[PDB]
């Protein structure tokens, strides 16, 4: 069943999962980058130094054109287009095809990346963020409206050692992770909003209010490389982190991601750096799971050459929220349920590791004024 | 990826 879809995610390694798509009709096929942080499907419609291929409305004959500029901003890069329709369809997906919204991306700056082998980008995220407002039907609302797959898709981000993916669209793949799913409620539907109510570092509290982990929001994002927290809560998990990972001393730029740390190839110590757990607010009321990830998800992997393995931080600071982007999701099994408004989380049955230390979603918690923990206007 | 809102 599902198995149609199982692998359909690939990825540069640090540049991006993404699924195939062809549009139009002959079908063009591009590869597009998968975004639950944005909600705009977009393409690149016109050349670039950086993108092999595009999409050529001019030869596409199921393709209107929607008479509107479209400009948007994402917190690297942004471009602005021309607003189509057309057919879309998914290759290792549903053999199903609908006319959805599609933004021509005619310029950008600092979006598209150089070797990404990505071409566009699908925006998963509901109507309320889409651009230029939400009377544009993000591609996957047109897809349930227009056929039968249930309002739901789930994710399996994989990462790489020393890259691949499955983006199952309209249900869950019970092969792809082990253990039970455990959810949170998503709190308002717009990005995939959710509320973190405890954050500890090798299981030591991070102590600060509740609120100050959601400060703006905090969101699931495919799109975004790293796990991004706000400066209070950034600057104080560093401090921790670099309390425990101590038994090695590090320049203050490495921690800022400008420089890498390197080690004689696999010598690398995992074993000293801290796990970091998320709790999230669970289902049930006064209630609460936890999330954790190693440092074989916050360490990214970069390709200087030689015999030594070199890494790259990727917990940074963000003045938008807390960012749950690939560092968090590539240890686990995400199912984006929209039907029940809801997120759940299971540990990745592809999550790297090593054989001391798993990923681990754990419940439940006893935690009290939860909803208390959300950030307001 | 979306930044603003």
């Amino acid at each position: 069943s599902f198995v149609e879809m199982v692998d359909n995610l690939r990825g540069k390694s640090g540049q991006g999962y993404y699924v195939e798509m062809t549009v139009g009709s002959p079908p063009q096929t591009l590869n597009i980058l998968v975004d639950t942080g944005s909600s705009n499907f977009a393409v690149g419609a016109a050349p670039h130094p950086f993108l092999h291929r595009y999409y050529q409305r001019q030869l596409s004959s199921t393709y209107r054109d929607l008479r509107k500029g479209v400009y948007v901003p994402y917190t690297q890069g942004k471009w602005e287009g021309e607003l189509g329709t057309d057919l879309v369809s998914i290759p290792h997906g549903p053999n199903v095809t609908v006319r959805a919204n599609i933004a021509a991306i005619t310029e950008s700056d600092k979006f598209f990346i150089n070797g990404s082998n990505w071409e566009g980008i699908l925006g998963l995220a509901y109507a309320e963020i889409a651009r230029p407002d939400d009377s544009l039907e993000p591609f996957f609302d047109s897809l349930v409206k227009q056929t039968h797959v249930p309002n739901l898709f789930s994710l399996q981000l994989c990462g790489a050692g020393f890259v691949g993916g499955s983006m199952i669209i309209g249900g869950i793949d019970h092969s792809l992770y082990t253990g039970s799913l455990w959810y949170t409620p998503i709190r308002r539907e717009w990005y995939y909003e959710v509320i973190i109510v405890r954050v500890e570092i090798n299981g030591q509290d991070l102590k600060m209010d509740c609120k100050e982990y959601n400060y703006d929001k905090s969101i699931v994002d495919s799109g975004t490389t790293n796990l991004r927290l706000p400066k209070k809560v950034f600057e104080a998990a560093v401090k921790s982190i670099k309390a425990a990972s101590s038994t090695e001393k590090f320049p203050d730029g490495f921690w800022l991601g400008e420089q890498l740390v390197c080690w004689q190839a696999g010598t690398t110590p995992w074993n000293i750096f801290p796990v970091i757990s998320l709790y999230l607010m669970g289902e049930v009321t006064n209630q609460s799971f936890r999330i954790t990830i190693l440092p074989q998800q916050y360490l990214r992997p970069v390709e200087a050459t030689s015999q030594d393995d070199c890494y790259k931080f990727a917990i940074s600071q963000s003045s938008t929220g807390t960012v749950m982007g690939a560092v968090i999701m590539e240890g686990f099994y995400v199912v984006f349920d929209r039907a029940r408004k809801r997120i759940g989380f299971a540990v990745s049955a592809c999550h790297v590791h090593d054989e001391f230390r798993t990923a681990a979603v754990e419940g439940p918690f006893v935690t009290l004024d939860m909803e208390d923990c959300g950030y307001n206007i | 990826f979306l930044a603003x809102p």
